[PDB]
């Protein structure tokens, strides 16, 4: 539905190493430049097939987007990752939950069971460009976040976004399907293993990059 | 140190491989010594320093764009300044940390400029006479008249056209400076050498962060992780990789140094022939009939300003092999017979100076019945 | 004497010879390690009442704490204590992260754990361990202590075991073409076969309590690691720093960069360790290595005199540790020790660096260093209407030697 | 025989590397000497004759 | 795979050595041919023209 | 293609040895460019047909 | 044409110029033009054989 182009947003820091005025090439999963991201609308929220990574821009101001569902089967057996994010607390749990149906309060199995991982973080999570990236690598969930001051561009804000990593909580699940925990819209951008060239600035921030898969130039 | 810095175990393991390190060090030292020798043959031709004359009465020739300028702290001519500015190279600090060092050249750029100005203040004053024996002073217009006779053109062409030739000389030198300043690809040969050296040095350093089949690229990680029986194997793999990389770099440096030595030999020959003399070899010192040259210092190189005589403004004539005056064939002594349609003259071959055909401009040989096309 | 040994000769000619390399040596040693001192949960998966089954083991995530592997290693117990990628004696010094203790029980005969890539099919359907395994394997005898947690194992799964993957529910299995609609015996047999050896005395087959630790080495925040000590932090000194397990030698200095809050290790062009983060008090320190260069011996011929003048190639003036002749003098090619600077200029005898040359001058018989002279001044009087014509000649015969052919050598192969 | 083969292979690799290095050095030196000999022949033909 | 890595590593080392030797010999031969080409260009310039 | 011809398993080990392939490719490319320059220098003296 | 612009000249006159260059006068060529041309043609024909 009204497929918007990805442009050149979705670049993060592959590892926690400070490099300055250098051109390093990494073989890491990045969102390909000038791709297509579905313009899913949520004023509703079907099961988005999480394959290998999700680009979650979802500009909004009403904070209707509370959290994110991330489950393998979403019924039983496997553990379900839930990242409910209130005004301040961003409490996360991996307890086995059926998740019931679309939320608006715990719309889950309400049975707990395998309530093992219960990290809460707490400080904060949030001109309100969410700019989230999710991926599972060798039993490690990594979330990359950044806020962009955009209040005039309806489509994707042409430019660059050096996504500083947010947290590196070690968990593990296949997460075949996922759905946003809900007047705005949320895009999804699938992740592929594309070699990238990254130009770290003199201050250590990735000012620009080129996708080494797009065109022969 | 490059194979393994501050590591006694790897250093002891390196002694089993013979004297590869000694061979590499000897080759690199020989290359450095040869590089020191290269600039001592191009520039150190004459060991006598001639100061640039203070007064400027060279008969209209400017020379201010090649002689040293006593204004800036560096005693370099404006063209030398442009050449030095155009060729430009912390990267060195990071490389230096891996056992690499850059030995400074024996001759600083100031002494290279002094040597160049010595060759330039001798060519102006004496000409080619200071490259053979003692310097014999001679006025510059007469030196240029000597050089005009070197290409078959008589002395009258210069003295009667002294102002025009001086103006053309000054304009050509100004155009040369403007061309050097404007086009950024002029000093390509000197920049390519620096680029190749820097690229090879960068490739040598980047080979240190390679596993080469071992557990880790860092030797310290391997050393303080395993017992000596296995650390020996891992360090041996790393040693073999680093040794192969160093050998490849050294061989490439040797080949590049041989090429640079050939170029330096050619440059020294060009200096000796074009600068300290007037070469009759075609296209050696510039395109056209060579007159004289001026050396200029450049970063890791030399720039020659080849002054040449190029004819222009042709005129079409009718010529005869000889002239039968009365039962005798008169051939031109020096020159060629040329008629503009009704009257026959004898002119020089490189200029149009018609003259009456007398018995002084011609010499007799036989009768006028063997030459084909006699008139 | 070092120059004499370098040339493998008792006679040294005039010149400058490169002998040995200089290197500043460390003075102190820094073993800065994180603040954590509380002990790790060892014995929770070691001194446990029961372990898990091979089909479904337990993956305990050891977290931030001090892990004293020495206590486990030196104990007079266990068996087949084989550590892959690490050495048990050096297990304490290394500072790991993400150690995942796996506890479970297998049969007495195997005790293999798929160690490098072992092809044994007992654990090929139960528990596969990756080839690049930087951990340790420990096996314990359980015959005396309730030979009941042997439980069961996966007889077959018609599928290979992906490394470090756990399969729990295996009910449907078949070998014949008939679909397994609740039929086990006719098609083949149902999986998850049981093992009964709770008492008994069968030697060589008593259940073994096998526990493996899988450390995750290399660059990491290094949450859980060993019981080392902590030394103070000295700046601008050649030290043997050991930051969070990163061993090396260099001069740690207060930084100026803008290290991002999530970044730990600093690099630069060509990927060398330019910066580091201090585990206790988070601060960035640039690590430039201690200075070094090439020692050169400017010596006249030993026939003339037995005096030398050392030239350290790169050390400025103060990094200096013959060796000292009360004549220290700074050049553009490093510190020159043993030669006196003479303002007068002569022709170069022994080249040194960027314009500096050294020679043996009698007028005391000491080595002097000067600036080379290009040539004799011959200020020529240019003047118009004045030419100089030679009135005599001199026939001079020079010489020129050119090598033509080198020696022809052929070297056999075998 | 197995460990002897392994060590003999190591020695073979080392000696082969040494021979290759000697051959490459000889080739470079022979190129230098050939350039010098070409210069000498040109000098002879253009100054003696 | 874990046992085939050794064999393919031996093959990689051998082929790398062969390629390096070929490249070095080609570089030396190219230098010689460049010298011959420079001589030919000089001969053309100073004799044909 | 020469060392590990159409094999991902071998091509993955070829990355362990650094950038040797890049150096060989660059050397051969430089040799070819030098041959082209030699051919241009010898014959293309006067640019008037 | 290799030292500036091309100036036409009859080939016998150019041969006379070259004879002057080698030292011999103009008379030797112009008075022996047929013999020199025949020798030149014979030499070129013998080169092919
Ligand atoms: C030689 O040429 C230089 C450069 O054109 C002349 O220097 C110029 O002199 C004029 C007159 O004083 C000044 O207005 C210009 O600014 C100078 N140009 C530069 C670039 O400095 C110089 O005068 C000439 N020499 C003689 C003897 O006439
Ligand atoms: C030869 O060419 C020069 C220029 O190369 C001619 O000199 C020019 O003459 C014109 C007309 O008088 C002047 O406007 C120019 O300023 C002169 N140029 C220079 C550089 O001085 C010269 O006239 C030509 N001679 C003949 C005989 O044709
Ligand atoms: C070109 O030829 C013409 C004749 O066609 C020559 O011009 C004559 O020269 C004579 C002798 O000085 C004069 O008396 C005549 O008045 C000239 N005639 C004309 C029409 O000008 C001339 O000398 C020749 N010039 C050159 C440069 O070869
Ligand atoms: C130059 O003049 C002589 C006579 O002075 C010409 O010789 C004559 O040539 C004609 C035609 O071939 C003969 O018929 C006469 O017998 C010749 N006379 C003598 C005395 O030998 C000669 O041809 C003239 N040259 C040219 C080029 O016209
Ligand atoms: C619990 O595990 C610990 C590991 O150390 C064992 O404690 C050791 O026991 C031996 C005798 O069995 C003593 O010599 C050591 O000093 C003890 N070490 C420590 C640190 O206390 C203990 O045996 C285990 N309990 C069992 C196997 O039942
Ligand atoms: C992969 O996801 C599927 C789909 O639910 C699930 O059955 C399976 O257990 C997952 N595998 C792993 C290794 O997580
Ligand atoms: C880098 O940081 C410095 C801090 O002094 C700042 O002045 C500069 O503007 C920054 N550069 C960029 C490109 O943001
Ligand atoms: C004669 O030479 C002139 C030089 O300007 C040229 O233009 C003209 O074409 C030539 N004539 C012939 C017939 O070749
Ligand atoms: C030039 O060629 C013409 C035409 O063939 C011929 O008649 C003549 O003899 C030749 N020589 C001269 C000097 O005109
Ligand atoms: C570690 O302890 C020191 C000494 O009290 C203290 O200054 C420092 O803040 C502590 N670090 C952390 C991360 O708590
Ligand atoms: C080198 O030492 C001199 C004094 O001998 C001092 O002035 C200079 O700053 C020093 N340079 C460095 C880079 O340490």
């Amino acid at each position: 539905p009204a497929y918007t182009n990805s442009f050149t947003r979705g670049v993060y820091y592959p590892d926690k190493v400070f490099r300055s005025s250098v051109l390093h090439s990494t073989q890491d999963l990045f969102l390909p430049f000038f791709s297509n991201v579905t313009w899913f609308h949520a004023i509703d929220n079907p099961v988005l097939p999480f394959n290998d990574g999700v680009y979650f821009a979802s500009t909004e101001k009403s904070n209707i987007i509370r959290g994110w569902i991330f489950g393998t089967t979403l019924d039983s057996k496997t553990q379900s990752l839930l990242i409910v994010n209130n005004a301040t607390n961003v409490v996360i749990k991996v307890c086995e939950f059926q998740f019931c149906n679309d939320p608006f309060e715990f719309r889950v199995y309400s049975s707990a069971n395998n309530c093992t991982f219960e990290y809460v973080s707490q400080p904060f999570l949030m001109k309100n460009l969410r700019e989230f990236v999710f991926k599972n690598i060798d039993g490690y969930f990594k979330i990359y976040s950044k806020h962009t001051p955009i209040n005039l561009v309806r489509d994707l804000p042409q430019g660059f976004s050096a996504l500083e990593p947010l947290v590196d909580l070690p968990i593990g699940i296949n997460i075949t399907r996922f759905q946003t925990l809900l007047a705005a819209a949320y895009y999804v951008g699938y992740l592929q293993p594309r070699t990238f060239l990254l130009k770290y600035n003199e201050n250590g921030t990735i000012t620009d990059a080129v996708d080494c898969a797009l065109d022969p130039l | 140190m490059y194979i393994c810095g501050d590591s006694t175990e790897c250093s002891n393991l390196l002694l089993q491989y013979g004297s590869f390190c000694t061979q590499l060090n000897r080759a690199l030292t020989g290359i450095a010594v040869e590089q020191d020798k290269n600039t001592q043959e191009v520039f150190a031709q004459v060991k006598q320093i001639y100061k640039t004359p203070p007064i400027k009465d060279f008969g209209g020739f400017n020379f201010s764009q090649i002689l040293p300028d006593p204004s800036k702290p560096s005693k370099r001519s404006p063209i030398e300044d442009l050449l030095f500015n155009k060729v430009t190279l912390d990267l060195i600090c990071a490389q230096k940390f891996n056992g690499l060092t850059v030995l400074p050249p024996l001759l600083t750029d100031e002494m290279i400029a002094q040597y160049t100005s010595a060759l330039l203040a001798g060519t102006i004053c004496s000409g080619w006479t200071f490259g053979a024996g003692p310097a014999l002073q001679i006025p510059f217009p007469m030196q240029m008249a000597y050089r005009f006779n070197g290409i078959g053109v008589t002395q009258n062409v210069l003295y009667e056209n002294q102002k025009l030739i001086a103006n053309q000389f000054n304009s050509a030198i100004g155009k040369i400076q403007d061309s050097l300043s404007s086009t950024p690809s002029a000093l390509g040969k000197l920049q390519d050498v620096v680029n190749q050296n820097a690229q090879a040095l960068n490739t040598l350093v980047k080979q240190l962060s390679s596993n080469f089949g071992a557990i880790s690229s860092v030797l310290n990680d391997i050393l303080s992780r395993l017992d000596p029986p296995e650390a020996e194997v891992q360090i041996d793999r790393l040693i073999t990789g680093r040794l192969q990389s160093l050998q490849t770099y050294v061989t490439q440096q040797l080949i590049r140094a041989a090429e640079i030595r050939a170029s330096a030999n050619l440059a020294a020959t060009k200096m000796s022939e074009c600068v300290l003399g007037q070469s009759k070899r075609v296209d050696f010192c510039g395109k056209g009939y060579h007159l004289m040259s001026f050396p200029q210092s450049a970063p890791h190189g030399v720039v020659f300003l080849h002054v040449t005589y190029v004819p222009a403004q042709e005129k079409n004539f009718t010529t005869a092999p000889a002239i039968c005056h009365d039962g005798k064939a008169h051939f031109p002594r020096e020159g060629v017979f040329v008629s503009n349609g009704t009257h026959w003259f004898v002119t020089q071959r490189n200029f149009y100076e018609p003259q009456i055909i007398t018995t002084d401009n011609t010499f007799v040989s036989g009768n006028c019945d063997v030459v084909i096309g006699i008139v | 004497s070092e120059t004499k040994c370098t040339l493998k000769s008792f006679t040294v000619e005039k010149g400058i010879y490169q002998t040995s390399n200089f290197r500043v040596q460390p003075t102190e040693s820094i073993v800065r390690f994180p603040n954590i001192t509380n002990l790790c949960p060892f014995g929770e998966v070691f001194n446990a009442t029961r372990f898990a089954s091979v089909y479904a083991w337990n993956r305990k995530r050891i977290s931030n704490c001090v892990a004293d592997y020495s206590v486990l290693y030196n104990s007079a117990s266990f068996s087949t204590f084989k550590c892959y990628g690490v050495s048990p004696t050096k297990l304490n010094d290394l500072c790991f992260t993400n150690v995942y203790a796996d506890s479970f029980v297998i049969r007495g005969d195997e005790v293999r754990q798929i160690a490098p890539g072992q092809t044994g099919k007992i654990a090929d359907y139960n528990y596969k361990l990756p080839d690049d395994f930087t951990g340790c394997v420990i096996a314990w005898n359980s015959n005396n202590l309730d030979s009941n947690y042997n439980y069961l194992y996966r007889l077959f799964r018609k599928s290979n075991l992906k490394p470090f993957e756990r399969d729990i529910s295996t009910e449907i299995y078949q070998a014949g073409s008939t679909p397994c609609n609740g039929v086990e015996g006719f098609n083949c047999y149902f999986p998850l076969q049981s093992y009964g050896f709770q008492p008994t005395n069968g030697v060589g087959y008593q259940p073994y309590r096998v526990v493996v630790l899988s450390f995750e080495l290399l660059h990491a925040p290094a949450t859980v690691c060993g019981p080392k000590k902590s030394t103070n932090l000295v700046k601008n000194k050649c030290v043997n720093f050991n930051f969070n397990g990163l061993t090396g030698t260099g001069v740690l200095t207060e930084s100026n960069k803008k290290f991002l809050p999530f970044q730990q290790f600093g690099r630069d062009i060509a990927d060398t360790t330019d910066a580091v983060r201090d585990p206790q008090t988070l601060e960035i320190l640039d690590i430039t290595p201690c200075s070094f260069g090439g020692v050169s011996v400017i010596t006249p011929g030993t026939n003339t005199s037995n005096q030398v003048a050392v030239l350290y190639q790169d050390v400025n003036c103060t990094e200096v540790p013959y060796s000292t002749g009360s004549n220290v003098f700074q050049t553009r090619a490093g510190c020159l020790i043993g030669a006196e600077h003479v303002n007068n200029s002569y022709e170069c005898d022994i080249p040194i660096g960027a314009g500096i040359c050294a020679s043996y001058q009698t007028q005391s018989q000491s080595i002097i260093a000067y600036t080379m002279s290009l040539g004799a001044e011959n200020s020529c009087a240019y003047s118009n209407n004045s030419i100089a014509i030679p009135t005599n000649f001199t026939i001079s015969v020079t010489t020129e030697i050119l090598p033509v052919s080198m020696t022809k050598t052929s070297v056999d192969c075998t």
